[PDB]
RNA sequence: AGGAGUGGAGCCUGCGGCUUAAUUUGACUCAACACGGGAAACCUCACCCGGCCCGGACACGGACAGGAUUGACAGAUUGAUA
RNA sequence: CAGCCACCCGAGAUUGAGCAAUAACAGGUCUGUGAUGCCCUUAGAUGUCCGGGGCUGCACGCGCGCUACACUGACUGGCUCAGCGUGUGCCUACCUACGCCGGCAGGCGCGGGUAACCCGUUGAACCCCAUUCGUGAUGGGGGGGGAUGCAAUUAUUCCCAUGACGAGGAAUUCCCAGUAAGUGCGGGUCAUAAGCUUGCGUUGAUUAAGUCCCUGCCCUUUGUACACACCGCCCGU
């Protein structure tokens, strides 16, 4: 065969992009009248995931991958 | 999920990954006996195990 | 035992099959003797090359 | 426990042709001579010999632990399984390989082919074999592939 | 004028009560959910015929549903869908109706047109 | 003499379960010709029988000349 | 070489605790032979034994689907370099000459 | 001299141009067709997709270390299963 | 003389294969192989991950594969005979006695054994037919389903149906005594045989003890301006 010219359609990706501050500010949450941290996340029973994991708290779907609870805020 | 992300297939009836085993080649293999050699190393190594033609 | 071998991969050439023979050759022994005599007599280091097995059934 | 003897047979053929295209794959460089293997009551063992004695039985025992734990664990063998014994040389009845290893590093150092023939021949015949055959398949004069073949002595061919 | 019906029994009657009479009488490819195993891949196929059919507007062609390695088809009820089939280069357009039930649903996959009826090769006298 | 229904003729037959033994010509062939259906739904088999392709895998690759001259 | 690195220093930790080791190549398996009930990615293992044969530390071999490590005094060494692994440990490959 | 005496009739994996990307060759008239000892959706397609890992060690450039294959849930979504 | 024929004898007065020149073919195999003629080989995909359409698509178109093709025989069984093929595997898991539902499998403990132990005295094949078909294309080959594997599909792999051919396109096919064919038993894929193939039985034969014709190879003599050797060389417009 000949080469196609792959360039017609997606001659190659390129890696994920994603925008990330330097210090975490968007996995830790303020402002909750407490001169330290407070923890308004409800904590998950499951501990099989590591201890770095920031629960949140998302409108539609679950991204766990192990458990995947169902839920919704109404 | 997890099971079609990846390995949703298997072969239950390999024989290119069960193939000859001692060299790299799927032909020249035949199941009975335990053979995993081809026929050229099959006679490279016949009359060593004892094996004589007479016919 | 008989095995065939066909030699050129691909065809080309005659239908040598290359016949080889297997031909193993038994023989049996069963004994009522006592087991010292008979374990000194076999346990000589025994030839290479002779395959033997003692059973109890 | 009982195992019938054909199957076996063949088991014991896949072991062996494995074991010697892996030492014809590396001790060609170490001079050795004639290789076999022994069985003794649920033991396998494995023996070499050669001009080079103690060269082949190599320096440290790294060949020695390094090859049998290769066998030892590629082939389903319990640990210790395998041992090596000790022989000696009859006579000249068995003298190729000393002469032909003797040609090719030779020629690997940088040495005609044919010169090498002529020595590998006259050594030969000097040791008293009846007659040599050596075929270099390839390129040695020119881009046609002539597959050099030079005899000396008798050659049969028919009969048992 | 006439319609046609499997036994007597059309899609309503199909779709309404379930294949409890059709145990042991149910059909080959992967029946075997008693004598070998059970597999996947029925869950998010149901969840996305429940989305095809839940949102679709009436009077409109409905959400092509596209299979590359072709879905087994295990009840009609959803015949409703516009199904593209992966034939390689295009869309294999399918509109299923009550009549697809017993089927593999790539059967309805071809990508080559009949061998033209012109000449033979070069050397054809032999 | 107690014939079977998978051992009659016209067995589990499409759109009507019949097991009375009745032959009649002008619409038993008719019966016989369940294969309206199969044609119109244009499947795997009809697809192939538009053309006139065999479906028992007889190879007639270029052979056939029994009727094609 | 996209194996998380618990299991190259637990490869790397039996290696010198064993010796050599053998390997066997093959995507198709679920399960590794020797290091069964652990479900190990081969194509990863794979990877970086040929990134090791490359990075010039054991003598590169490929011998007819089954392969074996090459050992010296140079890949002993690198290995307990690599591993830090303590001044004091000697393989059992080695034992009473 | 004579028996099947084939092919004549629907009657092997391979098989000639073979329309489509494809039903192709690696063998070509005693040296191609039971050919690589194929009960063909595959390992019982080499010509086909895309998710499946992107083999770079060895002088060194990039914030002169965090640029996430590996984490699935009714709208995104060249299979929602990446 | 080497020898040859017949006869008397003898189990046998030539049984088959095995090994099989020197030298070469510009042969096959890197698709048995990471040494080897190689522009995309900067890891852009032939499989790693998917298996859809088909070498099952149609016209002389090269391929032994074509069982059977009818009163010699097709039916149903009264029936009576060695395969001496072989069939339970270190990371092996694929070979129904005792009782029954059944058209196959399906099984509930359950295929007796690592084998001359267990399949076994392996009742498989032309046969005294155990209803029918006394001369004709006919009784003569002859579209839904219940279930090995991830998926029966152009029925790959069981149940009822809607039964060309005349000894057959002109046809570089083998064969001379257990041999041609028939038929049968199996082994190669083994998730259960193989339309071929490889071994083995059974039934079992008519011409031959010769010759270069028409086919190939070989030898001797002879001619040659050929030696890359007649697919040569070579002359003229």
């Amino acid at each position: 065969k000949k080469r196609k010219k792959k360039s017609y359609t997606t001659p190659k990706k390129n890696k994920h992009k994603r925008k990330k501050v330097k210090l975490a500010v968007l996995k830790y949450y303020k402002v909750d009248e407490n001169g330290k941290i407070s923890r308004l996340r409800r904590e998950c029973p499951s501990d099989e995931c590591g201890a770095g994991v920031f629960m949140a708290s998302h409108f539609d779907r679950h991204y766990c991958g192990k458990c995947c609870l169902t839920y919704c805020f109404n | 999920g997890h099971q079609q992300l990846y390995w949703s297939h298997p072969r239950k009836f390999g024989q290119g990954s069960r193939s000859c085993r001692v060299c790299s080649n799927r032909h020249g293999l035949i199941r009975k006996y335990g053979l995993n050699m081809c026929r050229q190393c099959f006679r490279q190594y016949a009359k060593d195990i004892g094996f004589i033609k007479l016919d | 035992l008989r095995i065939t071998t066909r030699k050129t991969p691909c065809g080309e050439g005659s239908k040598t099959w290359d016949r080889f023979q297997m031909r193993i050759h038994k023989r049996l022994i069963d004994l009522h003797s006592p087991s010292e005599i008979v374990k000194q007599i076999t346990s000589i280091s025994i030839e290479p090359g002779v395959e033997v097995e003692v059973t109890i059934a | 426990v009982q195992i019938s003897k054909k199957r076996k047979f063949v088991a014991d053929g896949i072991f062996k042709a494995e074991l010697n295209e892996f030492l014809t794959r590396e001790l060609a460089e170490d001079g050795y001579s004639g290789v076999e293997v022994r069985v003794t009551p649920t033991r396998t063992e494995i023996i070499i010999l050669a001009t080079r004695t103690q060269n082949v039985l190599g320096e440290k025992g790294r060949r020695i632990r390094e090859l049998t734990a290769v066998v030892q664990k590629r082939f389903g063998f319990p640990e210790g399984s395998v041992e090596l014994y000790a022989e000696k040389v009859a006579t000249r009845g068995l003298c190729a390989i000393a002469q032909a290893e003797s040609l090719r590093y030779k020629l690997l150092g940088g040495l005609a082919v044919r010169r090498a023939c002529y020595g590998v021949l006259r050594f030969i015949m000097e040791s008293g074999a009846k007659g040599c055959e050596v075929v270099v398949s390839g390129k040695l004069r020119g881009q046609r592939a002539k597959s050099m073949k030079f005899v000396d002595g008798l050659m049969i061919h028919s009969g048992d | 004028f006439r319609k046609f019906t499997y036994r007597g029994v059309d899609l309503d009657q199909l779709l309404d009560m379930s294949y409890e009479q059709l145990m042991q009488l149910y059909s080959a490819r992967q029946r075997r959910r008693l004598n070998r195993g059970l597999r996947r891949k029925q869950h998010s196929l149901l969840k996305r015929l429940r989305k095809a059919k839940k949102e679709a507007p009436p009077m409109e062609k409905p959400e092509v549903v596209k299979t590359h390695l072709r879905d087994m088809i295990i009840l009609p009820e959803m015949v409703g869908s516009m199904v593209g089939v992966y034939n390689g280069k295009t869309f294999n357009q399918v509109e299923i109706k009550p009549e697809m039930i017993g089927h593999y649903l790539g059967e309805f996959s071809i990508t080559y047109k009949p061998v033209k009826h012109g000449r033979p090769g070069i050397g054809a006298t032999h | 003499y107690k014939i079977p229904d998978w051992f009659l003729n016209r067995q589990k037959d499409v759109k009507d379960g019949k097991y009375s033994q009745v032959l009649a010509n002008g619409l038993d062939n008719k019966l016989r010709e369940d294969l309206e259906r199969l044609k119109k739904i244009r499947a795997h088999r009809g697809l192939r029988h538009f053309w006139g392709l065999r479906v028992r895998g007889q190879h007639t690759k270029t052979t056939g000349r029994r009727g094609r001259t | 070489m996209l194996m998380p690195k618990k299991n190259r220093i637990a490869i790397y930790e039996l290696l010198f605790k064993e010796g050599v080791m053998v390997a066997k190549k093959d995507v198709h398996m679920p399960k590794h032979p020797e290091l069964a009930d652990k479900n190990v990615p081969n194509l990863h293992v794979m990877k970086a034994m040929q990134s090791l044969k490359s990075r010039g530390y054991v003598k590169e071999q490929f011998a007819w689907r089954h392969f074996y490590w090459y050992l010296t005094n140079e890949g002993i060494q690198y290995l307990r370099d690599y591993l830090h692994l303590p001044p004091e440990i000697v393989p059992a490959t080695l034992r009473r000459s």
